[PDB]
């Protein structure tokens, strides 16, 4: 009962129930679509007009559903059709992926140990920073050598050069975290008097605020159920109706060009295949609009970090705020009619040629 | 087998095992492996005046099971009667 | 080191109009040398440096010709 | 939907019927409870009066339609056993139950490559129809609308696995007791769940019919009494016991003097009225403790009487014996956690999953007619919810570790109420932890209390061998513990009576010399015991002792406690005393596996399997050390030419594996011809022990020193060059030579015999015969050993199987074994 929670902030469920995917996926989609609608209306555009002003669209994991829905919109009188399509896809993904791998209680000793060692509350996804994929895969391989096939972990998101997320059962990721804790150096440790080659690796790790192991082998059995539900509910995406290229999260290719079912591919990308953000974002552009959730701690800022120095500007389209370094934009930038609306980031090769 | 026959054979094997013990080598590597990996023993309690076998078990853990214990989240405990009396008796300090 | 570069950036920020010549050198240089690699600190701090137009980036510690400096 | 709940009309010209309807039934058809009333206009003040006759029958018929799927019949004996329908546990039912009660453990969730288990609470859904049918019979008459559930409990049967999806379960119920108390009638029911013919777990439930009952002819009781322990000191006690007609020994001539007796009885009484029994029957086995602390039966208790005011047997046992309590409390309770829980807004889902379709939990009108505070929550839901809390916190979310759980329903609880559960570890019982809990509602009123029995983590016991003794070993425990005191005093008394010394004196004072005096008859007897010792391999140990010896003197340099014959018994006694103290504290897990390093095997086999009594244990340990002493040739100075060396291969060379050490030792004992071998494999590539002539250890120590100092068929030939070089460089020294060290080789102090070596292979079979005289045939229990004991010889769990029997041959040959293996088929049949 979303409207009741919105009008009455006290009848709203607790945070953990809101974070479960059968709730989370549809509501994140709704948030993205609401931001898109606000952006279009404040600019006087129909959704088709705003889409036409775009050169392309894409999404990080779940956002791929919203991106395709946006690419199909034409007029305000038919926007709810694509809204229904996207929300239905997200609803069925959430329901079937929660039925495939529901969460269960964690032994309190594990939570106590994680909290004592300044680690997050364990969850089905662990983000690792400052390590390369090669390195993280070696650790994952050694951890998987002991676990059985159904408790394996794997690299789910390649968010950057030294930014990776590993998905799997919360306890397998806790064991991986123990192994990593036995391979890290304290942040305080000064190594200024140690030759560079001999210095120990300082790298971060934390559990993400999520409630399902996405892009993992655990959710595969939900794929057929989701595809049957989408068919029974008459939800499909036709390449002739997508008017801007939508980039696949696994290989960065145009989904329109793909021959099979686009919805099946999107579901496969969300639940099974890993996400390579850089391969997907290898497109050329001067500006990137982030309608996602999370404000300045979301997808837009990560992409900015990955594309710094290449003259690409990122605007967080879902938040109004002032950035001190002004290295990325906020909601005000999209509607500013003066020159401050158009801000370009530095391309070093050209600026210091 | 009938219980009496089983007892007879068990006694024969036991008395034989003991007679031949002071002549054969003490296979402690295999014993430690058996009760650290095939049993996943969570508590090792050492009965004796000094922590000898407990230290041996700790060294065995630090050399063959660092990865296995972490991967399976096995948090083993090694207790010697001479020093870890509180943990054995569950008599925590006030 | 990184901290030294941050302090140089702060100096350049306090005086945005004065030219500041940032002379970066790795531990590979002759004379008194540090323990730092010659490239990772630059890969880390190049963006921060370039956000200040009054800082001039000079690279040293191991050059001898136009071919290896190009 | 809007449905009829109460219909009121005139059934007859004078009879007012108030039919109360329940719409949440087991087949969807409403069930009505017709309540009848008389209308008497002549009594204007109170025209209406209830028809009390058949009222309870009507209430029970309604409850039978709601709970029991069988033809309505109240005419069956409460004394009979109730048989329930076979129940097949499926994944859907486990899912529904766990979601209804809020259990989030992962054991009960479908997961790949794992079988799904059912929670212990599922026993009630499996056996509810059998358990609740116990309070229906006509003889146990009461108003089911005033029924109160007082308590419920589960008890896993030892050695049984937990319930699991796919299992077919049969249930059986019997009424333990039904007693008319002044304020109502209590009915005690015991349900038994069986799987594949074997029983799995037992369910106990106490039910209360509130009201006034005086039909004592229908009541009976059955109580299992506490175990009573009696120590028979004098002939006066024997005379007192024999005067009792109920004290019946199987062997009338049994010698009870200086024996400990335990009485395990059960009392079955029937009541003539509130205070007087119409019949009393007390019966059970009498057993005597054996020297291995084992109890065997020697007689029975039986007592029968008519009208009586009490039980004389238990009165006598209480007055003259001691009570044995399996529960032992920790020094102080250990707080586990305080948790918060909530009752659901509706009782319908739990009712529908458990089958308990009682209208007071779902119907407003029925609850109001019952004078209840509202539509109360099932007490069983609260029990399941608190047990889920305990399982997660007290057992660390390991289902199987919960073996017992009981709850007392103290006060009622209403829907949408916040509960507050405090869990704590208070004691132990047979290796399991005792968990108390208490649940308070928002007004701080206790509504639920109970106990849980949680297994400890998988445990192993390892017993240290020789080399760690010290003056005062185990003496503090001897000061404090009674079990330790009993162990040492039995050993000391035996040593004093047999060999004329006290082991406790040696442990406490560590004398340098000890003389035994043979004056008098006792002395002569001790001299005989000394003379009878032999080292068939038939040399006599103590060759100087003869029929003219008046005394003998054990000698040493630093202390006799560091002498083998006295060292081994002291260590064995200290370890056994420690383990017996642990046992007296309810601290030993029943499935614990054990092993012993060298002399440790004996302490371990005595501590965990009670294969031999204390007096037998110390004799074998004393003889074992005595044979070792006279197993090597010693000069007049007691300095032999054999020793032991501790080696650390990883210290001589980082790439020197144990197969590399095994190479050097075998080659150093091959090209030189002297006796040397690895006796202990302690830590892989970090700790090894070699035994042999003290001379041949110096060459090994030197050879490794050459390997460490330098970077080291050709390989075999090259090593032969090294062995020869060091071989002569130490042979020159006198026979009682000195072993020094390498960077990684450190000899042991005080060791002169190469035990755990092929040297002592001749004097083995005679030692086997000696053990057979001391470890008796009947004292071995295979359940105590099978799968738990790990021998140093064959480092595999003790299994009585043809593969194990074949295995012992491979290491060391044995004539009896090949007979067993060859005739293994004869023994099987
Ligand atoms: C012989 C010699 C003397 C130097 N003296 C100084 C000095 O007095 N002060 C200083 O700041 N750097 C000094 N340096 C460092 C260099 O000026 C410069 O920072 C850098 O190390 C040159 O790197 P290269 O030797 O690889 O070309 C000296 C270097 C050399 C080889």
């Amino acid at each position: 009962n979303i409207l009741e929670w919105l009008e009455n902030p006290s009848n709203t469920p607790d945070k953990d129930y809101l974070l479960s995917i059968p709730i989370s996926c549809p509501l994140i989609g709704v948030i993205q679509l609401a931001h898109y609608v606000v952006t279009a209306k404040l600019l006087g555009f129909t959704p088709g007009e705003l889409r036409s002003y775009l050169k392309g669209a894409t999404g990080h994991s779940q956002g791929l559903v919203t991106a395709v829905a946006i690419a199909e919109t034409d007029s305000w009188e038919s926007f709810f059709v694509s809204v229904r399509k996207a929300i239905t896809v997200l609803f069925f993904i959430g329901v079937r992926c929660y039925e495939a791998y529901p969460n269960t209680s964690l032994p309190p000793s594990i939570l106590e140990d994680s909290l004592e060692n300044n680690e997050g509350v364990p969850s089905p996804m662990l983000s690792i920073s400052n390590l390369t994929q090669e390195q993280v895969q070696d650790y994952v391989n050694k951890t998987n050598s002991h676990l059985p096939a159904g408790k394996q972990v794997e690299i789910s998101l390649v968010n950057g050069a030294k930014n990776l997320v590993v998905s799997g059962p919360p306890q397998s990721l806790y064991g991986l975290n123990l192994t990593l804790r036995k391979a890290k150096a304290p942040s305080g440790l000064d190594q200024s008097r140690i030759p560079f080659s001999e210095r120990k690796l300082k790298f971060s790790n934390r559990f993400l605020p999520v409630a399902s192991p996405f892009h993992s082998h655990l959710l595969v059995p939900a794929s057929d159920l989701i595809n049957k539900d989408l068919v029974k509910n008459n939800v499909s995406f036709n390449a002739k109706d997508i008017q801007i290229p939508v980039y696949d999260t696994f290989d960065g290719s145009d989904l329109r060009v793909l021959s099979g079912s686009i919805s099946e591919r999107i579901v496969d990308c969300i639940i099974r295949l890993p996400v390579k953000w850089e391969t997907t974002t290898q497109f050329k552009a001067t500006h990137i609009l982030d309608f996602g959730p999370g404000g300045a701690s979301g997808l837009g800022v990560l992409t900015h970090r990955n594309k710094d120095g290449t003259g690409v500007r990122v605007i967080v389209a879902g938040t109004l705020d002032i950035n001190p370094d002004d290295d990325y934009g906020f909601k005000q930038e999209i509607f500013d009619v003066t020159s401050n609306g158009l801000k370009k980031n530095p391309n070093w090769l050209e600026e210091y040629h | 087998m009938k219980p009496e026959v089983e007892q007879e054979l068990a006694h024969i094997l036991l008395t034989e095992l003991l007679a031949y013990q002071f002549a054969s080598p003490v296979r402690w590597i295999e014993t430690q492996d058996v009760f650290l990996k095939d049993f996943n023993t969570e508590r090792v309690v050492e009965i004796g005046p000094s922590p000898t076998l407990a230290g041996m078990a700790q060294r065995t853990l630090k050399n063959k099971y660092e990865s296995y214990d972490a991967a399976l989240s096995l948090h083993r405990e090694i207790l010697c009667y001479s020093k870890d009396a509180k943990e054995i008796y569950y008599t925590p300090d006030p | 080191s990184i901290d030294a570069i941050s302090q140089v950036i702060n100096i350049a920020k306090a005086h945005p109009n004065f030219p500041i010549a940032l002379q970066w050198t790795g531990g590979r240089g002759g004379g008194h040398h540090s323990f730092e690699d010659a490239h990772t600190p630059m890969l880390q701090m190049y963006s921060k440096i370039r956000r200040h137009p009054n800082i001039m980036l000079i690279f040293g510690s191991g050059f001898g010709s136009a071919d290896d400096t190009y | 939907e809007l449905k009829p709940t109460v219909i009121l009309k005139l059934l007859k010209e004078n009879i007012i019927q108030m039919e109360m309807i329940e719409n949440r039934t087991m087949d969807g058809k409403p069930v009505s409870l017709p309540l009848l009333y008389n209308f008497n206009p002549d009594n204007g003040f109170a025209p209406i009066s209830e028809v009390m006759e058949d009222r309870n029958q009507r209430i029970k018929e309604m409850y039978w339609k709601l709970w029991i799927d069988e033809p309505f019949n109240l005419d069956f004996d409460p004394r009979d056993v109730i048989k329930g329908k076979d129940f097949e546990i499926t994944a859907k039912e486990v899912y529904d139950f766990t979601h209804a009660v809020g259990n989030n453990c992962e054991d009960f969730v479908s997961r790949p490559d794992r079988t799904m288990l059912a929670p212990m609470d599922f026993a009630i859904v499996v056996g509810w129809r059998a358990i609740i049918k116990a309070i229906f019979p006509n003889t146990v008459d009461g108003d089911l609308l005033k029924l109160v559930h007082l308590s419920n409990g589960y008890k896993m049967i030892p050695g049984a696995k937990p319930l699991q999806v796919g299992d077919v379960v049969s249930t059986t119920a019997v009424i333990e007791s039904v007693v008319n108390q002044p304020t109502g009638k209590i009915v005690d029911v015991v349900g038994t769940l069986s799987r594949n013919g074997k029983p799995v777990m037992e369910v106990t439930s106490s039910f209360f019919y509130r009201g006034n009952y005086t039909d004592f002819e229908n009541t009976f009781q059955k109580t299992v009494e506490p175990v009573y322990q009696m120590h028979i000191k004098t002939s006066k006690d024997i005379a007192v016991l024999r005067s009792k007609e109920w004290f019946q020994l199987d062997d009338e001539d049994f010698d009870l003097l200086n024996k400990t007796l335990t009485f395990e009885t059960e009392t079955e009484v029937t009541f003539k009225n509130a205070n007087i029994f119409s019949s009393v029957k007390c019966f059970g086995p009498i057993k005597v403790e054996l020297p291995t602390k084992e109890t065997v039966e020697i007689g029975i208790v039986d007592y029968e009487a008519g009208a009586s005011h009490g039980n004389p047997v238990v009165d006598f046992l209480k007055r003259n014996g001691s009570t044995l309590e399996q529960k032992v409390n920790l020094e102080n309770p250990i707080p586990i956690a305080v948790l918060d829980s909530y009752t659901p807004s509706t009782n319908e889902p739990y009712a529908r999953v458990s089958g308990d379709l009682n209208p007071i939990h779902v119907s407003r009108h029925f609850a109001s007619y019952a004078n209840l505070p509202g539509t109360i929550t099932h007490g069983m839901f609260s029990s399941a919810s608190v047990r889920a809390l305990i399982e997660n916190w007290a057992a660390d979310s390991v289902s199987s570790r919960v073996r017992g759980y009981t709850c007392q329903f103290v006060d009622m609880v209403l829907p949408n109420t916040a509960l507050k559960t405090s869990i704590q570890h208070v004691g132990m019982i047979n290796g399991r932890k005792l968990i108390k809990f208490e649940t308070r509602n928002e007004d701080d009123v206790v509504v639920l209390t109970g106990e849980a029995e949680i297994e400890q983590p998988v445990t192993t016991f390892v017993f240290t061998g020789q080399g760690s003794q010290e003056q005062g070993m185990g003496m503090d425990l001897y000061k404090t513990s009674k079990a330790a005191q009993d162990v040492w005093n039995r050993a000391d008394n035996h040593f004093k009576d047999t060999y004329g010394f006290s082991i406790l004196d040696i442990v406490i004072n560590n004398p340098v010399n000890l003389t035994i005096h043979f004056g008098g008859e006792k002395g002569k007897r001790i001299r005989e015991n000394y003379s009878a010792m032999i080292f068939e391999t038939t040399e006599k140990i103590f060759k100087e002792i003869n029929e003219h010896s008046t005394s003998y003197t054990f000698r040493s340099e630093k202390g006799l406690l560091s002498a083998t014959q006295f060292t081994q018994p002291a260590l064995t006694l200290m370890e056994k005393a420690a383990f017996e103290d642990l046992k007296s504290k309810g601290l030993i897990p029943a499935d614990a596996t054990f092993a012993g390093h060298s002399l440790g095997e004996y302490a371990a086999l005595a501590s965990l399997a009670d294969v031999m009594s204390i007096e037998s244990l110390v004799e074998v340990v004393f003889y074992r050390g005595m044979t070792m002493q006279v197993a090597v040739p010693r000069d007049e100075l007691g300095r032999s030419n054999y020793g032991m060396i501790a080696i650390n291969p990883g210290r001589v060379a980082a790439s020197f594996s144990q197969e590399a050490l095994q190479y050097v030792v075998e080659r150093v004992g091959k090209r030189t011809g002297w006796l040397v071998e690895i006796v202990n494999y302690n830590v892989e590539n970090q700790q090894y022990v070699a035994a042999g002539d003290l001379r041949a250890l110096d060459t090994v120590t030197n050879v490794l020193n050459f390997i460490k100092l330098q970077k080291i068929e050709e390989v075999e030939g090259h090593l032969f060059e090294i062995i020869d070089e060091a071989s002569k460089k130490s042979a020159v020294k006198p026979r009682p030579l000195k072993l020094e060290r390498g960077f990684a080789c450190i000899p042991l102090v005080g060791i002169s015999v190469p035990f755990h070596s092929t040297y002592l292979m001749n004097g083995v079979k005679p030692f086997k015969s000696f053990l057979k005289k001391n470890i008796i045939k009947e004292n071995v229990k295979v359940a105590r050993l099978a799968g738990k004991y790990i021998p140093n010889l064959t480092a595999k769990p003790f299994q009585v199987t043809k593969e194990y029997f074949q295995d012992v041959y491979d290491l060391t040959g044995s004539e009896p074994i090949k007979e067993i293996i060859d005739n293994w088929e004869k023994y099987e049949q």
